[PDB]
RNA sequence: GAGCUACCUAAAAACAAUUUUAUGAAUCAACUCGUCUAUGUGGCAAAAUAGUGAGAAGAUUUUUAGGUAGAGGUGAAAAGCCU
């Protein structure tokens, strides 16, 4: 019985995959968001060309 | 190439002779020391009397560290051990040819190894039939007093109550500044001291245009060779050749000393008691304890001190 | 370490320095050859607008091994002559003071306990 | 001024020479072969042999465990730690690492070079010192002087 | 098995032949004075004769507040408040002029060290002179008393909510607000506790020097 | 403090020329016994030692070819195999990385 | 030569949270400024950096274009500014 750690990419790390996993804590806000108005303001609050 | 070659001891023998050249080394130094075990069964050198003005050899041991001790007054007196470790007389030099009034006997200790010192050195100690020794140094003592070559000498050389003088390079701290090595007070922190902290002050006059030698600088502090006297001889074990010497000795732990009798005035005379040229176990005069005390000491095992 | 400036509490039950009122006594000077003064040691204290002369009893820096370390600077007021001035002193006194250069059997008299 | 201080003082301060050297480490517990400064290689080594002795502990021990994980910063490597290198290393007590100078860099730095590997490793073998055989004039002599002594022994 | 903490040798270059020496004169005394276990939180008594006076001798009770020293140096301090006065001696172990040493109660606490007692409230230091030996279970594992003392104002002698002292026997909460603790953790040094090279193992030193020890007996 | 007058190259030659100032010779240079290029005795062959190094990365390219992801290391024991060589029975359950060229001599 | 800077005209823009109230009031960011100490001193800098400080709905700050030119211009006057 041993406890090892979740064999995932670090949060922080500058690397494809841990940017993959910052990815998905985004959206983890919008999947538990209260309200509709909340999950579109936070899809579409950062502006990009 | 046609060029000199650097080499070592280590970089030709095979796996096997490796462990072996090792191992022939440590059997020789064992079948040398035995050979010297015995001073007086080997042409002792006439044991000439004790008279008045006489100066005896010293020993040279190792500093194995510090440790608490009491007397019977109850005092706790800081008292550090020393070990002598294959203490061989090397070398003796005749008055006329030592320069000085007096003779010389030179008193090595402390076996090294034979592997990594110059061929002059090994060559020396080959001919006095001893394993080399990590130091020497020169002892001052009367004809009368003079121990052939190759003596051993042990810690029985010493017993308590004999004031004691003890000798060696101080641990060395490195370049430092002015304040640390000399004490300098220095200059204050804030109040719009700029860059003027730690510096020394004004060197010497003006008027002069220089600097007198040997003013107190910046430099290199410790690794210096320093006496320390008037030490008592607390105690001496016999067994592991340990004396037990009042308060600081100078050096780090491990640290080669030169141990001798005190040279203050109220110690003139205080060697006419003790063994006059050394003690020679191998004689079997008299067979001591292994722990030797002085009477205002306070052995281990005794009843607890009441102060009646 | 009593130096000078240093307020010290007068462990007695003198009325001019034992009573719970005014800042606490400073330290003016330090009879020794030394500024530092420990236990046993003489010190000028200003009360009141006034300068009296007490002794240390205690102090609270560390000591040699077997010797009490209170938790706070004690002192006792002293006349000129070398009476107390106060008449009692219910807080231990160590009892170093006895074989200590000089002289504090009066004080010694003057204190019940002894630590 | 430094006597007896046998840590280096290396990266930004203390911890970042704590976590410089836990990149190494999971490289070398990784690869088991990897290249550093000789002094950087040669910090880690007593670091490098801590691990195995946690390794060997087990993975039940919850101190194994905790420890293999601050010194592991990719966490695919705490079960190859454990079930691999520690099962390599239980006849061994000791000189779980291999270091050796490699010349100095090519590189205009021309900083000093240390390979540090672990052993029974399956890359290709190092490219080790080789003492002289025992039938070379000088270890073939004292090899006769070996046999004298054994007979007179 | 309790080894008494001064046995275990220090780390350093000292040679061994150094400690070999003062075990041996230690266990002497050790077979003249009897040297109970005893732990930091312990109530002691220490029975000692005064030098100052003509053959009599003092005792003075005391939790045990700190342990140090190494070889025949061992020390130990224990404290207690008289008549509203708080004081400290630091008593060795091995010297002559002490009669006996008994341990009153027998307890450890959650924290190595009680220094901070100084900054706790006077009734968590103070002991009674006269109290009388409580009965002990040798057959058992030492009784951990986990009482999280409080504190007084602010000001103390050192900050003992920093992380480096590392105190888990004072109720921080009730002394001092949560911004201040979160304050205190900006000095927390994480990464010490996981350097490999910072432990010194003493496991085979402990087994060594146990059957040595017995080996006396 | 500035310099109060020029300094000659007499005195210019006497520092820079100081046999302080003078590169020293290195006295444990040898020859690979294998190869036969120039080493420091004290010191590896860069020479032996690139060959070594060349054949790592090669292998190192294999395996990361057959993991394919960060996270794919494998718990259980590594080997490598060369054209012409088949496990044996005391090497099942190794994971096995696969090389064209034959068994190199230093590879053992 | 008023793209810096003093002043003015015109067209515009910025000011979160908190408490007062209904404001050249308060706490304090963005933002404006430049009391103090320290470092720097051929400096990162021909006036900066690190801290510490003052104002921050107003006589506020900022942007864009234009106007006033040396016997002069501008000036909440420091004989201050006008590359
Ligand atoms: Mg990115
Ligand atoms: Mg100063
Ligand atoms: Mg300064
Ligand atoms: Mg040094
Ligand atoms: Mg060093
Ligand atoms: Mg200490
Ligand atoms: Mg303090
Ligand atoms: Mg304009
Ligand atoms: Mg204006
Ligand atoms: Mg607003
Ligand atoms: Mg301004
Ligand atoms: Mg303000
Ligand atoms: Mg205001
Ligand atoms: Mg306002
Ligand atoms: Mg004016
Ligand atoms: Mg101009
Ligand atoms: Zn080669």
């Amino acid at each position: 019985v041993a406890r090892y750690p979740p064999i995932v990419a670090s949060m922080t790390a500058d690397s494809k995959a841990a940017r993959q996993r910052r990815v998905q804590r985004w959206q983890a806000t919008v999947h538990a968001a209260p309200s509709v108005d909340e999950k579109i303001r936070i899809l579409t609050k950062m502006q990009f060309k | 190439l046609h060029s000199k070659s650097s080499t070592w001891w280590d970089e030709h023998l095979s796996e096997e002779n490796l462990s072996f050249v090792k191992q022939l080394v440590s059997d020789e130094n064992k079948t040398q020391l035995t050979s010297k075990l015995n001073p007086l069964k080997d042409e002792p050198w006439p044991l000439h009397p004790w008279e008045p003005g006489s100066f005896r050899v010293g020993l040279i041991a190792l500093k194995l560290g510090m440790m608490p001790l009491w007397t019977k007054d109850g005092q706790k007196h800081a008292v550090t051990l020393l070990q002598v470790q294959d203490c061989h007389v090397l070398k003796y030099t005749p008055k006329e040819d030592h320069n000085g009034k007096i003779a010389a006997l030179t008193v090595g200790g402390k076996t090294v190894s034979r592997f990594y010192k110059p061929d002059s050195r090994l060559e020396f100690y080959r001919d006095l039939g001893l394993p080399p020794k990590q130091i020497h140094k020169i002892f001052h003592v009367t004809d009368n007093a003079v121990i052939k070559p190759g003596t051993p000498l042990y810690a029985a050389h010493f017993r308590p109550g004999q004031y004691v003088d003890v000798t060696a390079k101080t641990i060395g701290k490195g370049f430092q500044g002015v304040m640390k090595r000399w004490g300098f007070k220095g200059q204050p922190a804030s109040h719009g001291q700029t860059k003027t902290h730690r510096r020394p002050g004004a060197i010497s006059t003006g008027d002069i245009a220089r600097v007198w030698p040997g003013t107190k600088m910046p430099g290199r502090m410790g690794n210096q060779n320093r006496t320390v006297y008037g030490l008592k001889v607390w105690r001496v074990n016999t067994k592991h050749n340990i004396i037990y010497v009042n308060g600081s000795v100078p050096g780090h732990k491990n640290c080669l000393v030169k141990i001798k009798d005190s040279t203050l005035p109220a110690y003139k005379d205080s060697c006419k008691n003790l063994p006059f040229p050394t003690y020679f176990p191998d004689g079997d005069e008299e067979e001591l304890p292994e722990d030797l005390f002085d009477e205002s000491v306070w052995q281990p095992s005794e009843p607890s001190i009441t102060f009646a | 370490a009593v130096q000078k400036m240093t307020r010290v509490r007068v462990v007695d039950n003198s009325a001019l320095g034992s009573t719970p009122y005014h800042r606490p006594p400073r330290c003016i000077h330090v009879y020794n050859k030394s500024g530092v003064g420990k236990v046993g040691d003489q010190i000028l204290l200003a009360i009141r607008g006034q300068k009296k002369k007490a002794l240390i009893v205690g102090h609270r820096m560390p000591g040699s091994r077997m010797t009490p370390k209170f938790d706070s600077n004690n002192v006792v007021l002293i006349e000129d002559n070398g009476n107390p001035v106060g008449t009692r002193i219910k807080i231990p006194i160590p009892t170093s003071l006895r074989r200590r250069e000089g002289e504090y059997s009066k004080v010694l008299a003057i204190a019940q306990n002894f630590v | 001024i430094s006597h007896g201080r046998v840590y280096r003082r290396l990266g930004l301060g203390p911890e970042s020479r704590i976590h410089l050297l836990r990149n190494l480490l999971t490289g070398l517990v990784r690869h088991e072969r990897i290249e550093a400064t000789w002094a950087r290689a040669d910090e880690m080594r007593g670091y490098a042999e801590k691990l195995i002795d946690y390794g060997k502990l087990g993975d039940t021990n919850e101190r194994a465990m905790r420890m293999a994980d601050f010194w592991l910063t990719e966490k695919d490597l705490i079960p190859k730690l454990f079930k691999v290198l520690a099962p390599r290393f239980q006849g061994q007590n000791g000189n779980y690492t291999r270091m050796l100078q490699i010349p100095n860099r090519k590189e205009q730095d021309r900083a000093k070079m240390a390979v540090i590997e672990y052993k029974g490793n399956y890359l290709p073998p190092l490219p080790l010192p080789h003492r002289d055989s025992n039938l070379t004039l000088l270890n073939q002599l004292l090899l006769g002087l070996q046999q004298d002594l054994h007979h007179n022994q | 098995r309790f080894l008494s903490p001064e046995f275990i040798p220090p780390r350093g270059r000292t040679n061994p032949l150094k400690f070999k020496i003062e075990r041996k004169d230690m266990l002497d005394r050790r077979k003249v004075l009897p040297i109970p276990e005893f732990y930091v939180g312990s109530i002691l008594r220490v029975t000692t004769a005064d030098p100052y006076a003509s053959g009599k001798t003092s005792q003075f009770l005391g939790i045990c507040i700190k342990r140090s020293g190494n070889g025949l140096g061992a020390t130990f301090t224990l404290r207690n408040t008289i008549e509203g006065q708080g004081v400290e001696i630091c008593f060795e172990l091995y010297n002559p002029r002490i009669q006996e040493i008994q341990v009153v109660k027998l307890e450890k606490r959650l924290d190595d060290n009680l220094l901070y007692l100084r900054d706790a409230l006077p009734e968590y230091s103070t002991f009674d002179v006269n109290m009388k030996p409580v009965p002990q279970e040798a057959c058992q594992e030492v009784p951990v008393n986990k009482l999280k003392v409080k504190m007084k104002p602010k000001p103390w002698s050192k900050r003992w909510e920093r992380p480096n002292f590392n105190i888990k026997g004072i109720r921080f909460d009730l002394a001092l607000t949560e911004e201040q603790m979160k304050e205190a953790q900006k000095w927390n040094k994480p990464w010490i506790e996981f350097d490999m090279m910072r432990e010194y193992d003493t496991s085979k030193i402990e087994a060594a020097l146990w059957e040595e020890i017995e080996a006396s007996k | 403090a500035a310099p109060k007058n020029r300094r000659t190259i007499e005195v210019n030659r006497c520092r820079r020329r100081n046999p302080q100032k003078l590169i020293k010779i290195k006295n444990n240079i040898d020859i690979c016994p294998e190869c036969g290029h120039l080493k420091q005795k004290h010191v590896l062959c860069g020479y032996c030692y690139e060959k070594v190094r060349q054949e790592t990365t090669k292998i190192r390219q294999q395996i990361g070819a057959q993991e394919g992801g960060p996270f794919r290391a494998p718990s259980v024991e590594t080997m490598v195999l060369y054209t012409g060589e088949k496990p044996s029975e005391k090497d099942q359950g190794k994971r096995i990385v696969e090389r064209n060229i034959k068994r190199p001599s230093w590879f053992t």
